[PDB]
Formats: C-alpha cells, sequence, structure tokens
C-alpha cells in the first residue's frame, strides 16, 4: 500500500522516463505528446493511494495541404509555403488566388486550429 | 505596389527569458498597416493599424513611445489571440539585450494567468533599416 503499477498509456503521447512495473506513492511521471500535438492538462502525473492522477491529452494539429487550400481557392496570406501543419492554439490568415473573391459563406480569412479541425474560408 | 518588409521577432517565454520566435511581416496597406506573425505553424495578423496612426508608428518603432492599435492579436497564448482585440495601445521601449539593442513591447495579458503579459523585441537595426 498504495503503490501504483506503470502509468497509463495517452493517444499520441509518451513518458519521458522508462516504465517501472512498481512505483512508490509519492512518485511523479512526465509526458510528452507528439511532434505537432499539443498537450494539454497537466504533464506531470504523480501516483497516491494505488492510482495515478489525471494524466494529460494530446491535441491534434492540422494540416493545411496544398489539395485543399486549392478546393477553397485560398493561399496564406503571410507565407508562401505551400503547405503547413498548425497546432491546435494556432492562427492561420489567408488570401484569395488572384481571380476569385470571398466566397458570401465566408467572412474571415483568419482561422485558429482547434484539435485537428480548421474552419476555411471558400473564395 | 505596396512597401513589405519582414523581420525578426522574440518573446519572453514561459520563465520569463527571450528567445527566438520567428518573423514578423510588416506590409503597408491602402488603410495603414498589417502586420504578420510568421512563427512555425502560425501566420497570421500580429496586429495593425490606420493610416492616421503610421506616422507616429514609424516614429516609435525607431526611437520608442506608443500607438494605437486597430486591431491586436498576438501570439498563441495571448488572450486576445483568437478573437482580437481593438484599440490596444502598444509601448515600445528601447532596451539593451545581450550585445544588441532591441525594441521592446508588451502584448496582451495572458490566459489563465493573472497579470503575465506577453513581451516582444525586435532589432532596432532590422527596423531602423527598413523605416528609416
Amino acid at each position: 500500500t498504495g503503490k501504483c503499477g506503470p502509468p497509463p498509456p495517452i493517444d499520441n503521447g509518451g513518458i519521458t522516463s522508462f516504465p517501472l512495473s512498481v512505483y512508490a506513492p509519492a512518485s511523479s511521471v512526465e509526458y510528452q505528446c507528439a511532434n505537432l500535438y499539443q498537450l494539454e492538462g497537466n504533464k506531470r502525473i504523480t501516483c497516491r493511494n494505488g492510482q495515478w492522477s489525471e494524466p494529460p491529452k494530446c491535441l491534434h494539429p492540422c494540416v493545411i495541404s496544398r489539395e485543399i487550400m486549392e478546393n477553397y481557392n485560398i493561399a496564406l496570406r503571410w507565407t508562401a509555403k505551400q503547405k503547413l501543419y498548425s497546432r491546435t492554439g494556432e492562427s492561420v490568415e489567408f488570401v484569395c488566388k488572384r481571380g476569385y473573391r470571398l466566397s458570401s459563406r465566408s467572412h474571415t480569412l483568419r482561422t485558429t486550429c482547434w484539435d485537428g479541425k480548421l474552419e476555411y474560408p471558400t473564395c | 505596389e505596396f512597401s513589405k518588409f519582414t523581420v525578426k521577432i522574440k518573446n519572453k517565454d514561459k520563465s520569463g527569458n527571450w528567445t527566438d520566435l520567428g518573423d514578423l511581416v510588416v506590409r503597408k496597406e491602402e488603410n495603414g498597416i498589417d502586420t504578420g506573425l510568421n512563427a512555425g505553424g502560425h501566420s497570421a495578423t500580429f496586429f495593425s493599424l490606420e493610416e492616421e496612426v503610421v506616422n507616429n508608428f514609424v516614429k516609435v518603432m525607431t526611437e520608442g513611445g506608443s500607438f494605437k492599435t486597430s486591431l491586436y492579436y498576438g501570439y498563441k497564448e495571448e488572450q486576445s489571440v483568437i478573437n482580437g482585440i481593438q484599440n490596444k495601445e502598444i509601448i515600445t521601449k528601447i532596451e539593451k539585450i545581450d550585445g544588441t539593442e532591441y525594441i521592446t513591447f508588451s502584448g496582451d495579458k495572458i490566459k489563465n494567468s493573472g497579470d503575465k503579459v506577453a513581451e516582444y523585441a525586435i532589432s532596432l537595426e532590422e527596423l531602423k533599416k527598413n523605416l528609416k
């Protein structure tokens, strides 16, 4: 009493240490997210009473691809980069390509990536 | 047609230390100026301002002082980043850092802390270079 087994797994993440088969109460471990993922929550879980405290979460990024910037008739306002990988919490801003104009359906060109979902404007 | 230029920029980090952040693009518009921050997967208007304030800006950004922004967004941990905020003043001070002299300015406050605004610096020489 009251020792924990290995720390729980989390989608798109890992621990920074080598898993022990058993932990002493009050020991910590720490999680890292994959490349473009945003860790949400405390990064460090703590063992108590046989239980691990709540783990974090790895927020998905959004791939802004040439292909989709085509379908929407857009392009990145600030870089020449034809593709972009954006982490949750990151804002991207577009322009129309010469020739099109902003569809009635869209009112803004500046979007933010939220957990893998990013609202594209239409041109 | 329009004067464009881009410059490098830093923010103090989670431990109040300075750090290469990325690029600040500075574009002249028909109505004043739009500045854009390219910093990883973030490339979006940082802030902007009206013709009225351009002159002021041009001075401020090369000798410190202040100027009002039409829209201020800032960067990913600032409260102002997702929606934007209006008429945010911006006070630049000239301050030495490492071997070089920089234009520095506080950004917006930060979610969800209390009294922890953001901070930015830009090389006075890259500014003076471009805004003469």
